[PDB]
């Protein structure tokens, strides 16, 4: 067969993660500009969410120094690829818990929906990339929200996963924050009620 | 018009296949018996068509269309056509031909007792891009018996024809693939004397290529003579 | 010395050709766009003739499954290479012997005069490649034609056939077809009056 | 009734694969957790079906006629049924079933876009003869893109059973094709640790088992466990 | 030491092993002779059995393409090896769960004692060979009945499990399917309450 | 009569030598320049003569009797006869003829001047047993010189003629002695490409079948073509 | 691939063979019983033909050394395999060319026609091999009767030859020798009428 170049090998990202990628939470002085986790301006068009989690181990222990970097579409189902502090909204962003409670928040809109390559409207979502000490090659996941059901039911991604009782893991649950609309999406790397994890 | 401006790198006569082999039995009577007589490049033999402007089909290159589906194999054949300096050669036409899953061709004088496939008939083209690649959508053809020695099969293979910058670089040749055991059996494979040679006849698998959960792919890269400008002539 | 990547090695074009390279011929169905036979339109410059003939093998059979491609200048000796459907000459052109009587033909106009790289002028001569099961690498020739003599006795590339006598073999002798203009060349591939072929 | 003769020598735990095997996804939850529990041999064990009478047809073992003729590859798949000490199995039942050419098989689950075959269903049985021999007429299935790892296809491949003397013996296996670059890549063959236990899927091309101008052959030997008298017990 | 003749490697039977040894299921048309889970014909000498269960993978899943096959005495703790379809009872048979549901069912009698090769009586005990798709080798397994608890106690293979706990998953619980005496046997392939399977 | 029921393995044209070996003189006018053609097999291949009822004399096989004692080296050559699949070809004609001591043969036209023996022929016969195993009784040839190039010496062989089970396994051999230092001289020899056939060619010297004190023994096996049962025609 | 033990390589039969196949010829003592020339006694049925040729080299010399071998239905189109000195028909026989003239005879009858594998009848034929100095492997023809030529231009076989003028040089020319029926058949290995010959 045909061998192209090999890519560079995955390592952990290690507990110290934060300086070079969450100065703040480091503990150290920020630059000008930084990438984090306030997507939407508080002027941008959509459905503002705050979304929240944390994240446990094989052990149901708190992991308390993962990094995540979320991708998703504008509330018109779109890609904003040039990223840009002055833009209202952006497509990307970054989030890490913290060395207390351990939880992490992001500030974003609802995203619209996208077909995938088959032409087929996926439900809306958030794709997410975890990494964290322990973690050799980071894990991606989605995420779904509970009050989209209908959308949820057709998704081509969703249908994807054998069993119905996994699909579930996926799906953030609702409720509200200082009367702001609020979505809990914890991650179980392993054991009991663990979430799925894609591979593309 | 065309013009002389081209030198093509001579053919190594010990690389190709020679005219007689005679395991190969239709070589017999079929091959000149006095020497070829070698002779200088000019215009004629330096300048060749060019079918930038021929009208392509939508589908001229995919097989599986340009005839139901058919049955057998989905695979993407590609590759790029480069000269011996390793220059891509644009805008070239690659053309194709074979049998069927079975081994059946969509030809008269085909008697093989294998059927045809209603939804497949056997021809492709295409013109190479800017940087030499093709590609072709087809199904993988099957080996087909034939009457040469008593029990003579053909590995799987597709015929190629590749046109090139004049009628010096023009070449007709056939793909076989990655690992299959009639290869090394077969007497016109072997009427290449070299190891090495045949190598180069033997598309790779290319799983980089492959479309998931639909097609496999092959990768055929293509080199023709080299071409040169002239120099104190 | 200097080695070169190797040219990918020449296989026979086998029995089949003709589902490839002669859709017509194959019995099949053609496409929109097909090579062929006919270099010339009707209003097309130069002298209109009728080429045939017929392929021998060492035995003195027939070659039905042969397939030849030729190269010509127009009449005013130049190679129209941009090949279109459209054009009232293009240089290049398609032909195979038939299954039955087992003789090709091409509808030209007489290529007008060319000089070599030297200077030169060459005899007014077509091209031709001929393929064939058996065949493991396609043969070159020159077709000259009988009404040319004066020219083809100076041809710089006639000439350098040692034996007058093999230089016979690459003249075609003018006929007539239903009274029109027709030159004959038959190829002996093997034996007696074996064709001249050429390396370039 | 069936009596307790025979001993079968223990199986090889570390030649056949192992229950876990991660890069095959679906073992995961598939595989015990607990040790296997060893037990000794008793009639229960060392006895089994014997299907000397089972009614078979005419053409239960011609995968050609017992669904037109299929598109594909025309082959006999034939060889011998022996135990670990060579001493032939015979009368016994080898059961095999397969995709069609293009890689779809005829189960209601199957939904690889490639086609059905009209005149192809894909099961085939045979029962051993005197010497151990056995034999099918088929056509080479396809490759299948399966859902393991985002482009993981399958090498073209017979699924096998076979009988044997003693439910003890009782075997489910997969034949693979002599050369087919799929081999070394397929999580499930890669199941198998020992290279040298792989080989023993490949089935050879058999050019003096085939019917020239007609279909070629593969030749496919199994190796059940060895049989011994009971001794000093 | 000696080596003999390796015998030939497992392998998974595949989610299509329907089409091959479960043809009914496939949904393809039958033989005219086929192996499947009816052992005894109504007129078979012994206690009329039905036994049904499911197959549950390591996350409390129904494992839906499994298939099974069974090795059990008459009544009168006879094995009778000569299968064929006229015999009033065949010790062997051939089973699989249903896509839906997942449940598989056998036709049966209850089977008579059988001596170990020391001369000891084993409980009434059906064989069981489990295959399906992400099993790389078959699984043993034995099915012994709740309402033969005396002769269970004494039995020379269950009394081989160390912990009295792992015996009883090898026990069929009685019940009745449409008033008819049947048992359930339910296969759990890892995790809490894994059945024990045998090596021989 | 005989029946239709055997198929024969295709031979091996590039194990056997080829038609036309030009440093064997003779064979430049003798060979075809067509190729061969071939065909299917039918009763008229597959079947042949069967000797069982040939009244063979008592020292038919025994050359030191057939024809005072013979001078020369006194020995044995024996053997069996198997097929491609191994198995003992049953009641066929092994026939061979040889020279004596000194290199004459005891024809016409053998003018060489070593002179002829008065108590020796240089023919015998024998029928295989059912085991497939023949034996002759003779004295081992001397080296013959013969005008090919201007100093050609034969290595002391056997000629040897086989019948097998039909025309189509009949074979026409030589048979070499160990270690001869002509062997590899020879032109006859060099007509055989592959020097692992020519090893087939030579007897080993066998001290096990010798008779002490009286002669030595060689062991030559021949391998005729394989033989099948006809499958899915 | 699969590969079985390699047949034992043909030797040529040198110019002595007669010696061993051809007692008389050698000009030696024969033995009790020799396989010869006369496949048939007087008295065998179907018609009694002679049948007498030569052989010529490629330089158009005659071939004084050769050995013949024919095999032959009789005139049931039967194969008469039991060899026996005491049978009517033989349908095996042997001759060889003379050191003079260089011509062989057969004395037989014409056979019957025999069915090819696929059921299809074959023209009345005479299987022949011809061995001798120079010859590494016989070579394998048949012998055709110019008299049966309904049948022959029918016969599978014959019609295996791509050129009708090959056919032809397996044809033996009907005569009589003293007003008895003949069949001349001249077997050229080499060059100008190049006899066919097979592989099987
Ligand atoms: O995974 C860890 O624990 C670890 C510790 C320290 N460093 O420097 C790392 O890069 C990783
Ligand atoms: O040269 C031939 O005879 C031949 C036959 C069949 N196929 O497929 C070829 O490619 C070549
Ligand atoms: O275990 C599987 O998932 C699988 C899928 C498809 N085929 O063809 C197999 O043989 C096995
Ligand atoms: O072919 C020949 O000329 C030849 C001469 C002598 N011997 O002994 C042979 O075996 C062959
Ligand atoms: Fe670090
Ligand atoms: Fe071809
Ligand atoms: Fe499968
Ligand atoms: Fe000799």
């Amino acid at each position: 067969p045909i061998e192209l170049l090999p890519e560079t090998p995955s390592q952990t990202a290690g507990p110290y993660v934060h300086i070079g990628l969450a100065l703040e939470a480091a503990g150290n002085p920020t630059r000008d500009q930084e990438i984090w986790n306030r997507l939407a301006k508080p002027d941008a068009p959509g459905e503002h969410i705050l979304l929240l989690g944390q994240v446990y181990d094989g052990n149901g222990h708190l992991v308390r120094d993962s990094f995540l970097e979320v991708w998703q579409a504008d509330a018109n189902g779109e890609y904003q690829d040039a990223y840009n502090l002055e833009n209202a909204f952006n497509s990307f962003g970054r989030t890490a818990t913290t060395f207390d409670a351990g939880e992490w928040t992001l500030h974003t809109v609802k995203p619209g929906v996208v077909n995938n390559a088959a032409g087929v409207p996926m439900a809306p979502h958030i794709n997410i990339s975890l990494f964290a000490r322990g973690i050799n090659i980071h894990l991606h996941t989605r995420l779904y929200f509970d009050d989209e059901a209908q959308a949820n039911a057709k998704c081509p991604v969703l249908n994807l996963i054998e069993q119905p009782q996994r699909r579930e893991t996926l799906i953030a649950k609702r409720c509200e924050v200082d009367g702001k609309t609020a979505y809990r999406f914890d991650i179980r790397i392993q054991g009991e009620g663990e979430t799925v994890f894609f591979d593309f | 018009p065309a013009q002389d401006n081209s030198r093509f790198v001579i053919r190594d006569r010990n690389w190709h296949p020679k005219a007689l082999t005679p395991d190969y039995k239709t070589s017999i009577a079929r091959s000149p018996r006095q020497a070829l007589v070698s002779i200088p490049q000019s215009i004629s033999e330096t300048t060749g068509p060019n079918f930038s402007h021929l009208g392509f089909g939508a589908h001229d290159h995919d097989l599986l269309l340009n005839f139901g589906l058919p049955i057998g194999e989905r695979i993407i054949v590609a590759g790029r056509v480069v000269d011996q300096y390793g220059k891509p050669v644009p805008n070239t036409l690659v053309e194709m031909w074979q049998a069927n899953a079975g081994g059946r061709y969509r030809h008269k004088n085909d008697r093989y007792l294998a059927p045809l496939d209603p939804n497949f008939g056997g021809v492709g083209r295409c013109l190479t891009d800017s940087d030499g690649y093709y590609s072709f959508r087809t199904i993988k053809p099957g080996p087909y018996p034939w009457r040469n020695g008593p029990n003579d099969w053909r590995p799987a293979h597709i015929h190629f024809g590749i046109s090139g910058p004049s009628i010096a670089t023009k070449l007709i040749t056939q793909l076989y693939f990655e690992g299959d055991p009639l290869i090394p059996m077969c007497p016109i494979v072997k009427s290449i004397a070299n190891p090495e040679a045949v190598q180069q006849l033997i598309a790779k698998l290319d799983m980089n290529n492959a479309n998931p959960m639909d097609c496999l792919a092959y990768r055929f890269d293509i080199v023709l003579r080299g071409q040169r400008k002239t120099h104190f002539e």
